[PDB]
RNA sequence: CCAGCCGUUGCGGUAAUUUCUAUGCUUUUAAAUAUUAUACAUUUAUUUUAUAAAUUUGUUACUAUAUAUUUUUAGUCAAUAAAACUAAUAAUUAUUUUUAUUUGUUUUUAAACACCGUUUGGUAUAUGCAAAUAAAAAAUGACAUUAAUUAUUAAUUAUAUUAUUAUAUUUAUUCAUUUAAGUCAACAAUAUCUAUUUACUGUUUUUGACAACAUGAUAAGGAUUAUAAAUGGUAUUGCAAAUUUUAUAAUCAAAACUAAUUUAUUAUAUUAAAUUAGCAUGUUUAGAUAAAACAAUAAAUUUAGAAGGUAUUGUUGCCCACCAUUCUUUGUAAUAAAGACAACGUGCAGUAAUUAAUGUAUUUAUAAAAAUAUAUUUUUUUUUUUU
């Protein structure tokens, strides 16, 4: 313990022996004066020597389960309702457009959005997903920026149908959330990103 | 303005040090591994 | 850096960098932010935040009748897209399942004797492959409701109306409902610190439950005089 | 140059007296230099090393049931990991001294026992009581451990000793359990610890660890204590505190330019 | 800190001080005010 | 300011090169007023209809014992050019007047009329310093 | 602070310099105006060179055939009453219709001051040599 | 920053506890002042005398085939190979060198390297003369009359390849704006028991926030403390709280550039209402040069950890000689010496300091100094225990 092997996994552990020892048995400990410390230090006496799967949170009314995605920090929001077509014609729908149109037909965003299905190991036909765009709504989804937002809300929309599905997805990312930012306005800069001005020496 | 010469890139912090472990590199097509290790296991 | 707690209980100080509790140094544990017993801390163990949003609406277009909306302003609107869709009757045309699907299960269902099942009821488990699927394994998949393909310009009539009619709640009814009443004040505090406005905003509600309460028990008091079987005032 | 004049302050009943002969200075030159720290009631203590004299009644009492001081420091810092506290290193610190107050003669002891060749048969009074006044000093910090040393080696043992040892020893070096036997046993007749077995480990577990290094025993008197350790236990300028950090002192606007708060998530993490 | 004095009805710094209150206490009501009703004035206006 | 050129040179800094946003530039330079686009002389720094009634400056409200020089958003008519009388514009360095009366100037404001950055130069308005930097920019050569 | 230095008087005697130069100059504003007037009118009275881009479509069309039919037969007067300026000719031609919208999309149009060069101006030198006594905002010739 | 002061560090920079004043005030009471006298070490001390010592001596080495770029950073230039052996080292600490002997200048190139110097000419190393650091002394300067000192070393001074992790990296550049003054105090009218109070009159002595000096105080600026929610600083930037003792300078409509600290719109379509920009077409072309690593996408030509300062908030630090007035002073050597001292001009000699410094010797010269020859470290270090 002095010479600090353990982790913040530990303390939790230690603590927990700690409240859970009645009064009546440290007036029985401190008789020996050391036993108490083999109980609060029990897990840790031991440790010396020796992906997540929740429960699946489906509508039972509707068979929708709805998942959240986020990128760019906020300019980019989607949910993904996501039902089991039975009928295998199933389509990917998105803001009352066809994902073609939103996405302008364009492959390497449509196929962004078709990982989470193969990457399950699923097939899309069976699924019917309609993405809601919550953030700034903006007239063309055409950037990947925003296809990994919806890459991600139709990842985490398979886990909450699904459960056994959260592990094929967490071990390739796409459940996984990006903490890019693009940076904020700001007057110094010239075009207020990144570009500072200018400054000449005399 | 720097006025000074620009730094090295590794002075400079990590590049993307934002997005998560999982993602670099990707490891893409997880559906193909069960696929992979029957066939493997069929010719073993 | 901060205690682990409800993030709502810390007040983002002023010309002083760092965290207060609006609490006087007294921090309530996540267990009384949530129910007993409640899985990731939440009111309802059912759904997320969003799970919660729109589930809502889907819930709430099930229920919506041309009266629901009459009076009520923007929250008489039903859900946006469940209602949308609808109004797209072009594509609605409930395409039937392909001559290659219905093919593909009937040569599994009967010729290589072999029933198929659908993602949900597939046991994907490896180890609980005795875990039911969903109680809604047989939902009806169908063109008009699910999903929600629209029509643009109707689109924004919609998302129009919805923006001006926000005023437009004729609130003073003669229902018997949760909302129901002959006079609505609306009382807007407004305090530079968010910790003091609720807990302002808990004190009239205990405020106005002792004097409402009394005053209307003074008037039901009078209603029940003003009907009895010699108890006439109605006369 | 026009050297500024700056009128000192009397007191005040808002300025105490204590507080302007501190808080304020009149030579223009002291001014803006920097933080000048000062301890107070409490804290003081732990900087000074000492604890609640004996000043009356009240401190006696405050001094009689104190009970096992080695557990308490282990509630402090365990209960770091309850809601209301996050661990502190302060109050871990804490610990370390209280486990190692008495370390600084456990240290003496692995010496004078498994260091000082031949010291003699330890089973005699004589030599153990040496041991015993001289463990008296070291705890306690009556003599530094040097001088603690070149005592137990040169005390006065025995006439002609090294002549009886000649016959017993015969290239000088002796056997340690006779002398560990000793050397546990006076920390039992002394009552240094209130457990019992902290003594024979930290000398058993002191040992072993060193029986490994090179040259394991033999130690370079320069080094062999504590002295002027052997058995032992491009942004970031400007950077400085945007990281997550304890704000022991918190700093207010006009310190910080535009530092908003530690806790705030600049960029933040989607979190379910 | 000037001879422009400080509005002691909008200043943090004073009303934020120890000697008022701060923002995090429970913010009640300190004392009520029976000051028209106690020891009321009569009507004598300057105004015919 | 560096050389107070006025009164206001001892209060208002320049703060750099700084960027007014459009038309509420505070000084109103009018240094544009006399930039002659032939086609659109009846519309360049004029009113953009031609039904306006005139500016007030035009006028006389009442018992006035006397106008030192009468404003430069004035607008010239040809009574002013027929009366002849000495009409006066304010300018530095001290005003300036309408001698020789013509018709190419009714119907355009004194704005458009006089030239507000006089192209003769003063080498005794400016000291030896700014003198100089005329001199490197060839404005006031030697 | 630089504190703000003044600037010395404004010179002896300058001002009758002032009241001079101001007038004089306001004379000879007359006759800049005066010339760049009839510069303005008489470039607008006279022919222009072609607003088209005979390259693209359907401008390439050999002059028999195309949209150079109904240029010669069905406006024809019309187009030359017009002198042939960028601004006319592209509302007179759009409004007769019978190309449909091809004048915006597909019929490319010289660049401005390249259409403003008069009939018969063959080398190119020309078209930025246009004089500078007259001050008209380039829509002189 | 002048007067003045002075035992003495040092003071005087328009807020002096240091001059001058006046006044008071202080004293331990034969006053101040100026001139003199008034006690090395010896146990260890670096610049100029030693002479208790074994020396002097030593004949070996290396040259022919054509055919034709080596050496240097760099042009000059130009046959190219080479010089190894052994002395001894045997008898007392002594007895008084003091005018004697002694300390790296060395014939012969018909011999080379080396070195200075160019078309090469030299010169190329103990046969004379030549004491000289290696206790013997008393505050630096200085010829032994000058200046009041001088000298000095351990604080501090960011990049020299050590065993979870990247700079090589585009996107830019012609930018300006300000006017024509005015503070010396307060006064219900409707619907509450009536006031003409309606029209409440009493004659005049000061100079900071200013156009001027007048203490404080928060910014710009990246360079070595996050892996499970943060990339902008204190030394300070015009208007701010104790220094006043010429003076109204403030936005109002219609108004004139000289200013370092700035995205301006570059060829399908182009002025609608408070007044708003006509000459600069010339191969998105000089030299200078600007700004990113953050929800995006560039992850390596490569990193803690040893080092110095004559400066002393520290390299924009000091210093140094020649080059003038001076003054002073002599032992009068081009063009006296020494010391003082602040100009201008010329470098940039020194602080490992732009080829390390110091010393000595020879030579060279605008001047710090430079080249060659030896010691040397008050220069920083690079480290095989028989292959």
């Amino acid at each position: 313990f002095s010479r600090r092997k353990f982790n913040r996994e530990d303390v939790r552990v230690m603590f927990e022996n700690y409240n859970l020892m009645s009064k009546a048995t440290l007036e029985a400990d401190s008789t020996d004066s050391y036993s108490h410390f083999y109980t609060v230090l029990h897990d840790f006496s031991r440790k010396v020597a020796g992906v997540r799967i929740d429960p699946a949170e489906v509508d039972p009314e509707t068979g929708i389960a709805v998942g959240h995605g986020r990128a760019d920090g906020q300019k980019y929001m989607f949910t993904a309702l996501i039902r089991e077509n039975r009928d295998h014609n199933g389509s990917v729908t998105l803001l009352g457009k066809p994902l073609s149109v939103a996405f302008d037909d364009k492959s390497w965003l449509m196929e962004m959005v078709l990982m989470p299905f193969d990457e399950a190991k699923l097939d899309f036909r069976d699924f019917d997903v309609n993405l809601i765009s919550e953030g700034k709504a903006m007239p063309s989804f055409a950037n990947e920026i925003a296809a990994f937002a919806c890459r991600m809300a139709v990842a985490n929309a398979i886990t909450k149908l699904l459960p056994l599905a959260r592990i094929p997805l967490k071990k390739a990312g796409l459940l996984s959330v990006d903490r890019r930012r693009e940076p904020g306005q700001f007057p110094g800069f010239v075009d207020g990103k990144k570009n500072k001005r200018k400054f000449a020496k005399r | 303005r720097r006025g000074k010469p620009r730094p090295r890139a590794g002075m400079f912090p990590e590049k993307y040090r934002r997005v998560p472990t999982l993602l670099k590199p990707q490891q893409g097509g997880q559906q193909y591994f069960n696929e992979f290790l029957i066939r493997s296991a069929n010719d073993a | 850096v901060r205690p682990d707690v409800p993030e709502d209980q810390y007040v983002d100080s002023w010309y002083v960098c760092t965290s207060m509790t609006h609490h006087l140094g007294d921090f309530r544990p996540w267990s009384a932010s949530a129910p007993a017993n409640a899985y990731r801390f939440r009111p309802y163990n059912e759904f997320d935040s969003k799970g919660r949003e729109y589930v809502e609406h889907l819930r709430k277009y099930s229920r919506y009748t041309p009266q629901a909306s009459r009076g009520k302003g923007a929250n008489g609107f039903p859900f946006r897209e469940a209602f949308l869709t609808k109004m797209n009757t072009a594509e609605t045309a409930a395409v039937n399942p392909t001559r290659e699907t219905v093919m593909t299960r009937a040569v599994a269902e009967r010729l290589h004797h072999a029933r198929v099942l659908s993602p949900l009821e597939v046991q994907r488990d490896v180890g609980r492959l005795e875990e039911p699927l969903p109680c809604a394994g047989k939902i009806p998949a169908e063109r008009s409701t699910f999903p929600f393909r629209w029509n643009t310009e109707d689109w924004y009539e919609y998302e129009v109306a919805k923006a001006r009619n926000k005023r437009f709640v004729f609130e003073n009814t003669n229902d018997n409902g949760v909302c129901a009443s002959e006079v609505t004040y609306r009382i807007v505090l407004e305090g530079f610190w968010d910790h003091h406005v609720m807990k302002l905003a808990d004190d009239v509600v205990m405020f106005l439950k002792d004097v409402g309460r009394q005053v209307v028990d003074e008037k039901l008091k009078s209603v029940r005089a003003s009907l009895e079987s010699l108890s006439s005032g109605g006369a | 140059a026009k050297r500024r004049v700056i009128v000192p302050i009397q007191p005040t009943p808002g300025y105490p007296a204590h507080f302007i002969k501190t808080s304020f200075t009149t030579d223009p030159l002291k001014e803006k230099q920097k933080a000048r720290f000062s301890s107070g009631g409490d804290a003081m203590r732990e900087v000074q090393d000492i604890p609640k004299r004996l000043e009356g009644q009240r401190s006696r009492a405050e001094l009689t049931s104190r009970g096992d001081e080695d557990f308490a420091a282990l509630i402090e810092f365990i209960q770091g990991a309850s809601y209301d506290q996050l661990i502190s290193g302060r109050r871990f610190r804490k610990v370390y001294e209280k486990l190692s107050e008495n370390d600084d003669m456990f240290v003496w002891l692995c010496h004078t026992a498994m260091a000082v060749l031949n010291p003699g048969d330890m089973r005699s009074r004589l030599i153990h009581n040496h041991l015993k006044a001289l463990a008296e000093a070291v705890a306690s910090g009556e003599m530094t451990q040097r001088t603690a040393f070149r005592f137990f080696e040169s005390a006065v043992r025995s006439p002609a000793y090294r002549e009886i040892a000649a016959r017993q020893l015969e290239t000088g070096t002796a056997t340690r359990l006779a002398g560990l036997a000793a050397a546990a046993d006076v920390m039992r007749e002394m009552g240094l610890t209130r457990r019992p077995m902290s003594s024979y480990f930290e000398l058993y577990q002191r040992i072993v660890e060193r029986s490994e290094a090179m040259t394991p025993w033999g130690f370079p008197p320069l080094f062999q204590f504590e002295e002027r350790k052997f058995f032992s236990r491009i942004f970031s300028p400007h950077t400085i505190l945007q990281g997550r950090r304890i704000f022991w002192i918190p700093p207010t606007w006009n310190r910080a330019g535009r530092f908003i708060g530690p806790h705030i998530n600049l960029y933040p993490g989607l979190t379910p | 800190l000037g001879y422009t004095p400080i509005n002691p009805d909008t200043s943090p710094m004073l009303m934020y001080s120890q000697c008022h209150w701060h923002y995090n206490l429970p913010q009640g009501m300190e004392r009520p005010s029976s000051v028209n009703r106690s020891l009321p004035a009569p009507y004598q206006p300057h105004h015919s | 300011l560096k050389i107070a050129k006025s009164t206001f040179g001892f209060y208002l800094a320049r703060r750099g090169q700084r960027k007014f946003p459009f038309h509420r530039r505070p000084h109103i330079k009018n240094t544009q007023a006399m930039n002659l686009n032939a086609p659109y002389f009846w519309s360049y720094m004029t009113a953009k209809s031609q039904s306006f009634f005139l500016p007030e400056e035009n006028y006389i409200t009442g018992d006035w014992t006397g106008k030192f020089f009468v404003s430069k958003r004035q607008v010239y008519t040809l009574q002013h050019a027929t009366s002849g009388g000495k009409v006066r514009v304010k300018s530095f360095p001290s005003v300036f007047e309408l001698n020789s009366p013509s018709r190419w100037n009714v119907g355009k404001e004194m704005n458009t009329l006089t030239k507000p950055r006089m192209d003769l130069i003063d080498d005794q308005m400016l000291t030896k310093k700014q003198r100089l930097d005329y001199v490197k920019a060839g404005l006031l050569p030697k | 602070w630089a504190k703000p230095k003044k600037r010395p008087k404004v010179g002896p005697g300058f001002h009758e310099k002032a009241q001079k130069w101001r007038d004089e100059y306001l004379l000879d504003r007359h006759r800049v105006l005066a010339d760049s007037l009839r510069a303005y009118v008489d470039f607008s009275s006279t022919k222009r060179v072609e607003p088209w881009d005979t390259r693209f479509a359907p401008f390439d069309r050999v002059e028999k055939d195309g949209v150079y039919i109904l240029t010669r037969y069905l406006m024809d007067d019309k187009l030359q009453l017009c002198n042939y300026h960028h601004r006319p000719v592209k509302r007179m031609l759009c409004n007769v219709g019978l190309m449909g919208p091809q004048v915006t999309t597909t019929a490319r149009w010289k660049p401005y001051r390249f259409a403003t060069n008069p009939a018969n101006t063959t080398r190119a030198e020309r078209t930025f040599t246009k004089d500078k006594t007259v001050f008209t905002g380039y829509h002189h010739d």
